[PDB]
């Protein structure tokens, strides 16, 4: 456990690179004897946010089907009418889901069927 | 500019008479002449066929000539249709002469020699005779293969590709007449109707109306012809399915009010029998109870703007015939109860 | 009449959803990861793999080959090919957090031992997984590849001057 | 000048009584057999056409007897006409047969019969009559709409299949798998015809929920052919799912990679990177299972040829393409690297991933120092809960070029007490399964050779014989390519290069080995942006001249 892990980052390209090279250059400084945090702070040469916002960490805005943002420019706008799920979804992903679902039924253009995560009535208007 | 005119008219003369089985005089010289003419003309198709006044002038010559010959009487010759049809001018005539069995010995041998000297001239920049013809027969065999080995006849005819193809053929064929204004589209539609299989014709038009435009003036000219012409509309409503006509009507609300009267005519000229709990036709060729019920059920399954047309055309047609509320009396109440 | 329910249609919601996720083409693989991320995030962190494996293994009937012949299959082969392969791929990666008892029988299926027209993919995959378990060397010609592949590979390995590197210890 | 009929005249009757088998293939099995036997028959046609074109018609009778029936069978068989140039060769064949001036009426009959079958192929509705007469009345030709017609036919079905795919347990029309299987055989003959691509794409994508395959792999591999031959130009997701459902295609394509690095383009690494990135192999390899497959294939390749340099070069090119394809399109939820590399610990991998271009040239020493330290901790202290043993960590170490090759060139730059780290490291590289007894032997061997070569570089540009003297095995290739590093690196070279080279130029095998080494090093320098133009042009001229000697 004290060993180096397998690790990397996600976010913005410009913020990613420099810490990447800090790591690339301080990696040989790994000491599996002190805290791994002790190794990390001085290899990446930084100190860290101790719950910088404990509350709003990330109300994630990914598809929930493809777990993506910006699907062909589209935002996962379509959500659940539920307090416990609230999960955003993409138009096309949630379509191709509820279409293949047997329980679904088609109106003229609007369709109803179960939210993937919580199985509550969700409506999609093309 | 005018050099193109005399180049083209002589070419089209030679084109039309290619098929003609007077072919005895011909020789490879005439062959080469026709071919190099066609090569120059497809060269012109490539060169500056694109948007310009010369393009438009030549298209005017095309439609002028085609409505001069008419496509009736002296000849319903297909001929090279238009600008894009020029792009393979040689090819069409090559096909004509194969079937012209007045095709003699020497010009024929020299012809096939020209076409297919082998891959001896395999290196050429232009996609030439051999490549074009190869891809042609390739596609033709492909077409038949699909038709027989996976093709299915779609219940939704508009979705069906053949009707969809013919639809866009005809829309192509009418945008040109609308741009030309040589004769009216009505003169063309009439002659068409009379000459060709009307049963297929109706279905073709049905699918034709619903193609979203691409440049929808052809859709308008159709309804302007067809709300004028009811005898077509008579067999039209007779021959087709229900939901087809339903969506056709929602597309062109002009057809809603007429179409209610069509059925309403058939609706009133039936008679109940208490041997069998049904209205029935006096005449053989009258629409059956269920035949009409299907159509009205499709219309029930239509958009709300078109829903309430028929919904009230029924109540009015009932009450004028006595506003009864029980079977045996009103065809319309029989309906209105069956619809729930 | 010409409709069926899902063969998973009778199950725990998470796992059934997971299957409906792995159904979805190649990318369904990574969607598998996203599911588990979402659920370790969700109120039910403990995802009972043990439960899942039982349902995979459990047998049910089919009538295939001619019209007049029954046979049995577990869930795992009757479900659609793409979900199988995606599933196998996920299993490789979550191999730490799985129980051997169920895994073994799953691999007995994975062998497709005496399966005419077998699933080459599943076979190779089971082989590899057993290898990753440190038990699938098998003391066989235990190649996930075909002997055909290895044959025509050796056929051209012959056409190169080998190095003196002692790789075998004969 | 030997057979003159018989290798062709036997296959004549073979293919003849095979046409009688197939006969328009209005079945499943006629179709299937015809599909596999098409192209062989096509080459038969090439030889036949040559045999006819060279000679005249209407005089010879060699196999002219059954020829009309033969060709008529072929013609009415439309899958014949669907393959690439089969039709065109039939054209040319019939052109060989024509007589300009039929004299006996049999010649006229032949020619008329020919014209007839030609019109049957070219100006014949093999099709519905209503749509035919519709356009006949409209005053059109087949030609002017068959393309868009065809297109519409294709598109309807392409959409349809997407519908069927989306219907994942719906009550609706489950499209006939029989029609699907029909299409599977219909596509392949005319796979090259450009109007078809979306259909095929849709066939490969719209997988549906069968537990068993329903297409014929003849289609899978006839597709694989045109992909790897680059006649098709498809998207990427299509070919990945193809690779991912039909295994012999993957296998046969990975084979087709080796075909290049052995047969044609030995040690032109830019052709190799070109081929890799041309295909979506690293993109596909982003998927784990495919990666494990190709890893096993290369492992077998590596243990047949015990250390083939060309193969290792290929590996590292592929690994680079794969790493970048991974970094590109796996932002959220990418697989933990011990997925692809399970047997090893992940820590060592995590270090290996770092590019040399990231780091300045000086610290690469410290990098390799910690690396070799960790490899020692792995293989010497080979405890359970790790790699199985030496070979596995060694194979891991292969894939990361640069970190592999930099040991020598750095050791040339650090012959001032070359640290035991690099010695053990390169010893482990050039030798696995050595044991420390062997590794210490080779350590002091190469360190004594360094005591030689250090002073030899400090001296003038000496002979090639003071070098060949320290040669005179278990350390021959090691010491050889070490000397080759020393040559270009030391500016004392460029004078005695050909001397040393022609000395060690025993064979063509060692020649090819070193040629690969040189292409490798130049490729490395150009990619790294690390160059001495002296050594660049020098190795260029040498490799160039040696590409003549072979
Ligand atoms: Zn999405
Ligand atoms: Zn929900």
């Amino acid at each position: 456990p004290t060993m180096l892990p397998e690790c990397f980052f996600l976010g913005a390209d410009h913020v990613v690179k420099p810490l990447g090279i800090k790591l690339s250059r301080n990696i040989h400084l790994w000491d599996p004897e002190n805290s791994v945090l002790q190794n990390l702070k001085d290899v990446l040469e930084i100190d860290f946010p101790a719950r910088a916002i404990l509350e709003k960490s990330d109300f994630t805005m990914d598809c929930g089907i493809c777990y993506a943002y910006q699907l062909d420019g589209t935002i996962p706008d379509q959500v659940c009418d539920n307090s416990q799920c609230g999960q955003p979804f993409h138009q096309i992903c949630l379509y191709e889901w509820l279409r293949g679902l047997l329980t679904s039924r088609q109106s003229f253009n609007i369709i109803f069927g179960e939210c993937p995560y919580c199985s509550k009535p969700i409506t999609l208007k093309m | 500019m005018e050099s193109l005119l005399q180049h083209l008219d002589r070419f089209s003369e030679l084109l039309a008479v290619s098929s003609t089985t007077y072919v005895s005089t011909w020789d490879p010289a005439t062959v080469r002449r026709a071919l190099q003419w066609a090569r120059y003309l497809r060269h012109i198709h490539r060169r500056f066929g694109r948007h310009g006044p010369i393009r438009t002038a030549l298209e005017r010559r095309l439609h002028n000539q085609w409505r001069q010959e008419g496509g009736f009487g002296r000849g319903p010759v297909p001929g090279l249709a238009n600008f894009q049809a020029l792009g393979h001018c040689d090819v069409l005539l090559s096909l004509r002469l194969l079937e012209n069995r007045a095709l003699g010995d020497a010009a024929r041998y020299h012809l096939v020699q020209q076409l297919f000297p082998g891959p001896g001239v395999r290196d050429a920049d232009e996609e030439t005779l051999q490549e074009s013809l190869a891809r042609l027969a390739r596609r033709r065999s492909a077409v038949h293969m699909l038709r027989f080995n996976g093709y299915r006849e779609n219940p939704n005819l508009q979705e069906d590709s053949l009707m969809k193809t013919q639809a866009e053929l005809l829309l192509e064929r009418l945008q040109e007449v609308g741009k030309a204004e040589a004769e009216r589209p009505a003169r063309f539609l009439s002659s068409l109707w009379e000459r060709l299989p009307q049963n297929n014709f109706l279905k073709v038009i049905a699918v034709a109306l619903l193609q979203p435009p691409l440049s929808g003036e052809g859709s308008q000219v159709l309804v302007h012809w067809l709300l004028g012409n009811s005898e077509v509309f008579a067999a039209f409503c007779r021959a087709l399915p229900a939901g087809l006509l339903t969506l056709v009507t929602s597309r062109h609300p002009a057809l809603s009010p007429v179409y209610l009267g069509l059925l309403t005519d058939w609706g009133q000229r039936l008679h109940y029998d208490l041997q069998k709990g049904i209205w029935v036709g006096t005449e053989s060729q009258d629409v059956p109870w269920e035949e009409l019920h299907n159509r009205f059920q499709s219309l029930c399954q239509a958009p709300p703007p078109l829903k309430d047309k028929v919904l009230t055309a029924l109540e009015t047609c009932k009450a004028q015939d006595g506003d009864f509320e029980v079977p045996g009396l009103s065809i319309w109440t029989d309906l209105l109860l069956a619809l729930r | 009449e010409g409709v069926e329910p899902a063969p998973w249609a009778q199950l725990e919601a998470p796992a059934r959803l997971l299957l409906q996720a792995l159904q979805a083409g190649p990318e369904g693989a990574r969607r598998g990861l996203g599911v588990l991320r979402a659920l370790g995030s969700r109120g039910w962190e403990p995802f009972d793999w043990g439960r899942l494996l039982e349902a995979l293994c459990r047998e049910e009937p089919v009538v295939q080959g001619p019209d007049g012949r029954l046979e049995l299959k577990p869930l795992l082969l009757r479900l659609p090919r793409i979900c199988q392969r995606n599933l196998m791929s996920l299993l490789m990666a979550v191999r730490p957090s799985l129980p051997e008892s169920g895994l073994l029988s799953v691999l007995q299926i994975a062998q497709q031992d005496l399966a005419p027209d077998p699933d080459a993919w599943l076979r190779a995959l089971g082989e590899l997984l057993r290898r990753d378990l440190g038990v699938g060397t098998s003391m066989e010609g235990a190649s996930p590849l075909s002997e055909r592949c290895q044959r025509q590979l050796q056929s051209l390995c012959r056409g190169l001057g080998l190095g003196g590197r002692r790789l075998k210890s004969p | 000048m030997a057979q003159d009929s018989v290798d062709l005249s036997c296959d004549y009757q073979f293919w003849m009584q095979k046409l009688s088998v197939w006969d328009q293939a209005s079945t499943l099995e006629t179709q299937q057999d015809t599909c596999l036997h098409v192209a062989q028959f096509q080459e038969f046609l090439r030889k036949m056409y040559e045999a006819l074109k060279e000679m005249d018609s209407n005089t010879v009778i060699e196999r002219f007897p059954t020829i009309g029936q033969l060709l008529a069978k072929a013609c009415w068989n439309p899958f014949i006409l669907a393959y690439d140039e089969s039709q065109k060769i039939l054209i040319w064949c019939l052109c060989c047969l024509i007589n300009k001036e039929p004299q006996n009426s049999g010649q006229s009959k032949l020619n008329s019969w020919i014209q007839g079958v030609l019109s049957h192929i070219l100006s014949a509705l093999r099709f519905d009559k209503e749509v035919a007469l519709f356009t006949q009345g409209l005053g059109y030709a087949p030609i002017d709409y068959y393309p868009g017609l065809l297109k519409n036919m294709v598109l309807s079905l392409a959409s349809e299949l997407r519908e069927n795919h989306l219907n994942g347990f719906n009550t609706q029309r489950r499209m006939a798998p029989e029609r699907v299987a029909s299409l599977s055989r219909v596509c392949v003959p005319l796979i090259t015809l450009t109007d078809v691509d979306p259909l095929v794409e849709a066939l490969l994508i719209c997988h549906g929920r069968e537990p068993q395959e329903i297409l014929q792999p003849e289609f899978f591999e006839a597709v694989n052919e045109a992909i790897l031959l680059k006649k098709i130009s498809l998207p990427m997701s299509a070919v990945v799912c193809l690779w991912l459902r039909h295994l012999p295609s993957l296998e046969k394509a990975m084979l087709h990679l080796f075909e290049k690095l052995i047969s044609s383009e030995r040690n032109c690494l830019r052709r190799i990177e070109c081929f890799i990135k041309d295909s979506s192999l690293p993109q596909a390899a982003c998927h784990p299972a495919i990666f494990r497959v190709v890893d096993e294939m290369f492992r077998c390749a590596l243990l047949e040829t015990d250390g083939a340099l060309e193969i290792i070069a290929t590996i590292q090119v592929f690994t680079q393409c794969f790493v970048e394809a991974l970094e590109k399109a796996s932002k959220q939820l990418r697989f933990a690297l011990k997925t692809y590399f399970p047997y090893t610990s992940p820590s060592l991998a995590m270090v290996l991933l770092q590019d040399p271009q990231d780091i300045p040239r000086g610290h690469w020493l410290q990098t390799l120092k910690h690396i070799s330290e960790l490899l020692r901790e792995a293989v010497e202290d080979q405890t359970h809960g790790s790699c199985g043993g030496p070979f596995e960590s060694w194979f891991l170490f292969i894939h990361f070029g640069g970190w592999a090759e930099m040991v020598a060139e750095q050791l040339l730059m650090s012959a001032a007490e070359p640290p035991t780290a690099l010695l053990w490291l390169l010893a482990f590289y050039y030798g696995p399964r050595d044991g420390r007894q062997q590794r210490a032997q080779t350590m002091v061997q190469v360190k004594a050779v360094l005591g030689h070569l250090l002073a030899m570089s400090r001296s003038s540009s000496l002979s090639a014989q003071d070098l060949q003297t320290v040669a005179g095995a278990p350390a021959q290739q090691l010491i050889r390519h070490l000397l080759l590093n020393f040559l270009l690196w030391a500016p004392g070279g460029h004078t005695i290069a050909w001397d040393v080279i022609t000395l060690m130029a025993h064979t063509a095998e060692i020649t090819h080995e070193i040629i690969g080494f040189l292409d490798q090093t130049l490729y490395r320098w150009n990619r790294l942006g690390i160059e001495s133009p002296r050594s660049e042009k020098l190795a260029r001229e040498l490799l160039k001249e040696l590409r003549t000697q072979v």
